[PDB]
């Protein structure tokens, strides 16, 4: 295993340099699936070796789609784990009512992507994933965000394969629930990823990647989605909406710093 | 540059020039070889892929070698290639290289012009002969005698070995020195193959490379795989321990410790035998062109024609690309590319052989393109069909053994979310080398049909995702696999009806949460008389419906006895409905047969794993479609990519209508006018334009007949508790054809064709499912406007469009799902403010 280890850091840092998208499968995909069964190591541990084989055969590792694709089969697993209070605010998503409640305070109500226009409208289908059940249910992940933004950056530049890159995972995929379960302004949006992508296919070429950069990457970015599924958790407050004090959080305000955990964890182990 | 013509006999021993890849690895491992001359072992190892050109190779440097004598200043004489499986099971590597050393001296010997050079190294060559033969019982011997003991000490011998005693690797590495002189060359070349068909074979080249061949006059070239090298190495350190202390210590700190050390000393052995430096991997043509955007290191083309110009010959990139698009009907992108990087890494006599028996008999065609691909994967990547249990037989092939097939592959791959895209993304070969001959297959007979397009969509890709979402909550996991094949037979339809009324008896068999009664692509019908039902006309009835709304409610409905004669209706019966009324002559007195075969009332047996006149107007008009369909269905190019991801939108569609509908069931739902209220009518509608909207996204994005999409730039939404989004798609490619001089019937065929079907009709307007509120209605009236430009008929007239939302006989709609009843349906709530 340690002769392995410098091995299997080489093929890091050989398949993550002269790129981002491929640097985002690896924080992604690679050090993700370790860390959210990191989850189903503490609630199950024979049946290892079992949750082993299903658990890799769910989230496809080793023959993922794109990014995008894991973070649905993600999505899935960080919601039928079992959990307390009931609550929809899971460790890297939110839970989002897809039915209208009676009595609710203030201008809470279900939510329509509708109101988003253009860029807005983009990002926010891109964090959205549905997962099918008995009851079936929507999230918004800040790993679908990311998942968007390694499928993005994996395309031509031309308009024909960005507006591919936004229409993958929205209304195609259907996903189920793990076998071990109990139960025009959007062309203006696209010029804005067209134009970045030109950056990005000639800033990346200086990238250089490591598995410990990589793997530093997500430490911060996973623990802070602890801080934020616990902290910002509690505030459920009638008043969240439309809140500007502290203590004031709602949907905006989990993934507001969910999106600042991706960029402070690349800011500060660059 | 690297030329490959495809009219060649593609015999390995005519592999001259301009017909072979591996030159420039072959000379630079030829150079290498030679670079270790003037530098004592010399072993190379060629890694191989179990046959990648592994024989091919090998024995290609041992002709370069042996032909260049003169022009190099130090020259290679090469040894025959010996294959250690096929030599006698006792005799030693070191007697077969000495008697093919010996032919080569002794060639050499009759091949001189002086006598007295003659006769001088004849005799040292017996000399050395003769002290080989002496020393040769050591290599086999039960025991030792004492009588050795004077022949070690014979020191009479006229060259005077450096060091005492009588060991061959002294006296071969004189041997050797000696023939060197005689052949006129420096570092003889030793040959190994593989040892695959018995790899215990490879013990005795093992230890003759690092007994007897140290001498720097020899240079060796292994060959196999070090994964069974390194098997046959560790099992041999292991017969070292005593068997007493395996048994005397079995517990595990001294069992996971000797484990460790066998580790370590396998480690180094073939480390020391083949160095790293030394190794060679014989590199696939994937890595010889790159990914297409950064100049590879190599340039290959390929004479697809006889007869092509040196500068006329298309890159093997895209040679590759004109099959997979075209054998496959898949237009050009991503998806495309990665078709040809599984070919592209495939073993290079194996991809010019594909491409051979492709382009060789495409040439012939020009005097079916999907046929073609087929024919010659079938022909060169038999091994992977056989081993899989999907059919090996050309003559057999057709639209029943695909649907097998597919699930097999499904199966075999363990992938029953997004299998039915056959997308080779296995971790085996040979369930990635199935894939792309499934989808050569699925084009194959899908292509010129719209049945065996719907067959394969309903029996083919629907059979994956109905058995993954409601057949997986049982697991015998592979008991539920045959018996679950066994109910629809996938095997052998006889028709495809047949399975949608069997598909409802497993949609309906999940049970649905808090006892709704709406499923997954239908809802269920209460037979009986519901007590004081509030609002509305009675439950149902057939005979209500005029010609046409009885000739598409009574052939979606289908009745399953299950704890009683249970009604169903499903738009999966309206799908299977097009299938046999479609695959028929378009004579009207056949067409009648087989549409009154959609219509005739069935029973289907619960499944086993559970716990249990005035209708001639309508067939008049189908006739018309189906001789519309009988020419347009020709231009449809389906590939693999385009039926899956038909159902993949279809299925979510179905899954997100059957979610939000089951709750607007209220005690005015029905007539519906607004988006709140949703009787069975408002359901039903949607699952029909989720058939009609799922065709035209995905027509519209992956069909291969047009090089680029109509949809635009925008979020493709399902058409769910809205018709807007929808009838938004419609405008956007109808704006965008007409600007561009092209029709519906050419650029989306299938959309064309299945918009036109006058059984859909009766669904797609139904009296209760309008919700034709104030916006509404202005989305609604451009959604009937813009079909009636697509299908060029107007199926209802202005008074009709009126007589809906406005709150005498209507042919061309149903009239009793307005108000109709359903199984579960809470009754006792209504619609709010």
């Amino acid at each position: 295993l340690r002769n392995c280890s410098i091995y299997l850091a080489s093929q890091v840092s050989e398949n993550c340099q002269g790129s981002l998208s491929k640097f985002l499968q690896m924080l992604l995909v690679g050090c993700g699936s370790v860390s959210i069964f990191n989850q189903f190591v503490t609630e199950l541990a024979e049946k290892f070796e079992q949750l082993i084989s299903e658990y890799v055969a769910y989230m496809s590792v080793g023959r993922i789609e794109s990014a995008s694709h894991w973070a649905n089969r993600c999505c899935a697993v960080v919601a039928n784990s079992p959990n307390d209070e009931k609550i929809g605010v899971f460790l890297g998503m939110v839970q989002l009512n897809r039915k209208s409640r009676q009595h609710m305070p203030g201008g809470y109500k279900k939510f329509n992507i509708d109101t988003e226009n253009g860029l807005a409208k983009a990002a926010m289908a891109s964090s959205l994933s549905t997962v099918a059940s008995n009851n079936l249910m929507d999230f918004c992940s800040v790993f679908n965000l990311i998942g968007a933004i390694a499928d993005i950056s994996a395309c031509r530049c031309e308009r024909s394969a960005i507006t591919n890159a936004f229409n993958k995972v929205i209304a195609q995929t259907t996903c189920i629930v793990p076998p071990w379960s109990e139960a025009t302004e959007f062309s203006d949006a696209i010029t804005k990823v067209e134009q970045w992508l030109k950056n990005v296919n000639e800033i990346e070429i200086g990238i250089r990647p490591s598995a410990l950069l990589i793997g530093k990457v997500w430490s911060r970015f996973y623990f802070n989605l602890n801080n934020v599924a616990d902290q910002h958790k509690t505030r459920l407050y009638r008043n969240a909406e439309h809140g500007r004090m502290a203590s004031q959080s709602n949907a905006a305000k989990i993934m507001r710093f969910n999106v600042l955990a991706f960029l402070h964890a690349v800011l500060v182990e660059e | 540059k690297i030329i490959i013509n495809l009219f060649a006999p593609n015999l390995p021993g005519s592999t001259k020039e301009d017909d072979l890849i591996q030159k420039s690895l072959r000379d630079q491992l030829v150079e290498s070889i030679r670079n270790s001359i003037a530098y004592g072992r010399n072993v190379f190892f060629v890694d191989g892929t179990r046959g990648a050109g592994k024989t091919t190779f090998i024995n290609s440097v041992v002709k370069s070698l042996n032909s260049d004598q003169d022009d190099v200043k130090v020259n290679i004489k090469c040894l025959p290639t010996i294959d250690p499986t096929k030599l006698p099971r006792h005799e030693p590597i070191l007697v077969t290289v000495t008697a093919r050393l010996n032919k080569m001296v002794s060639d050499k010997l009759k091949g001189y012009w002086a006598s007295n050079d003659y006769r001088k190294q004849k005799e040292q060559w017996q000399n050395h002969l003769a002290q080989l033969q002496r020393g040769l019982h050591l290599l086999t011997d039960k025991e030792y005698k004492p009588e050795y003991f004077s022949d070690a000490l014979k020191l009479d011998a006229q060259l005077d070995y450096s060091i005492g005693g009588q060991d061959l690797s002294e006296i071969f590495e004189e041997l050797v020195k000696r023939a060197c002189e005689i052949l006129d060359c420096k570092a003889i070349l030793i040959t190994f193959d593989d040892i695959d068909t018995q790899f215990d074979a490879g013990w005795d080249v093992l230890e003759s490379i690092r007994k007897f061949f140290n001498s720097r006059k020899l240079v060796v070239v292994a060959t196999g795989d070090l994964r069974l090298y390194s098997q046959l190495i560790r099992g041999k350190q292991y017969e070292n321990y005593s068997k007493t202390l395996l048994e005397q210590e079995k517990e595990s700190v001294r069992l996971a410790e000797r484990g460790y050390m066998v580790e370590h000393l396998e480690q180094q052995y073939l480390l020391k035998l083949f160095p790293v430096q030394k190794r060679i991997q014989l590199k696939t043509m994937l890595q010889l062109v790159g990914e297409k955007g950064k100049a590879g290191k190599e340039e290959i083309k390929v004479k697809t024609e006889p007869g092509m110009q040196d500068i006329d010959a298309i890159d093997v990139r895209q040679a590759i690309g004109d099959a997979v698009r075209e054998g496959l009907n898949l237009r050009e992108g991503s998806d495309a590319d990665m078709y040809v990087n599984e070919l592209l890494k495939q073993p290079v006599r194996l991809l010019m052989q594909v491409l051979q028996d492709f382009y060789t008999k495409k040439y012939h065609a020009t005097s079916s393109v999907p046929n073609l691909l087929r024919n010659a994967l079938y022909g060169s990547m038999l091994s992977s069909i056989y081993r899989a249990g999907l059919n090996y037989e050309q003559h057999r092939f057709g639209m029943d053994s695909l649907c097998k097939d597919i699930f097999t592959y499904v199966k075999q791959d363990r992938d029953f979310n997004t299998g039915f895209y056959l997308r080779p993304q296995s971790e085996s070969e040979a369930l990635r080398n199935c894939s792309i001959y499934l989808a050569s297959q699925v084009s194959e007979n899908c292509q010129g049909s719209l049945s065996k397009f719907l067959q394969m969509l309903l029996v083919g890709c629907g059979s994956v995702s109905i058995f993954n979402q409601f057949v997986t909550e049982l697991a015998k996991f592979e008991q539920l696999i045959s018996e679950y094949v066994a109910y629809m037979s996938v095997g052998r339809i006889e028709s495809a009806s047949h399975w949608a009324n069997r598909c409802c008896a497993v949609v309906a068999n999940s049970p649905n949460d808090e006892k709704i009664g709406v499923f997954l692509g239908m809802v269920q019908l209460n037979r009986k008389s519901r007590q004081h039902m509030p609002g509305g006309y009675k439950k149902f009835n057939i005979d209500t419906e005029n010609g046409l709304a009885k000739a598409a409610m009574a052939s979606s409905l289908s009745t399953v006895a299950s704890n009683n004669l249970m009604d169903f209706c499903s738009v999966f019966n309206l799908i299977g409905a097009i299938a046999d009324i479609s695959a028929c002559r378009c004579e009207r007195s056949a067409i009648t047969n087989a549409f009154n075969k959609v219509i005739a009332q069935t029973t289907c047996i619960v499944p086993p794993w559970s716990e249990a006149t005035e209708f001639s107007d309508a067939i008049t008009k189908v006739e018309q479609w189906l001789k519309n369909v009988n020419e347009i269905e020709i231009g449809i190019r389906p590939s693999a990519l385009l039926i899956g991801k038909v159902w993949s939108r279809f299925y979510f569609n179905l899954n997100n209508v059957a979610d939000q509908h089951k709750t607007r069931l209220y005690r005015n739902a029905e007539h519906g006018r607004m988006a709140s209220q949703s009787n069975a009518a408002k359901i039903m509608r949607f699952n029909v334009l989720a058939f009609l909207h799922a065709v035209l996204v995905e027509e519209s994005l992956y069909h291969s007949v047009s090089d680029r999409e109509y949809i635009g730039e925008g979020l493709r939404l399902n058409p769910v508790t809205s018709v807007d989004e929808f009838e938004k798609k419609i405008k956007i490619i109808g704006e965008k054809l007409k600007a561009d001089n092209k029709t519906w019937k050419n650029t989306h065929p299938l959309f064309f064709l299945l918009i036109s079907c006058p059984i859909l009709h009766p669904f797609i307007f139904p009296v209760g499912g309008i919700n034709c509120s104030v916006k509404a209605l202005n989305k609604e009236t451009s959604f009937n406007k813009l079909i009636d430009e697509i299908v060029g008929d107007k199926l209802l007239s202005d008074e009709e469009w009126d007589y809906l939302t406005k709150n005498q006989i209507f042919q061309n709609t149903i009239t009793s799902l307005n108000s109709s009843t359903i199984v579960g349906a809470s009754y006792d709530k209504d619609t709010p403010a």
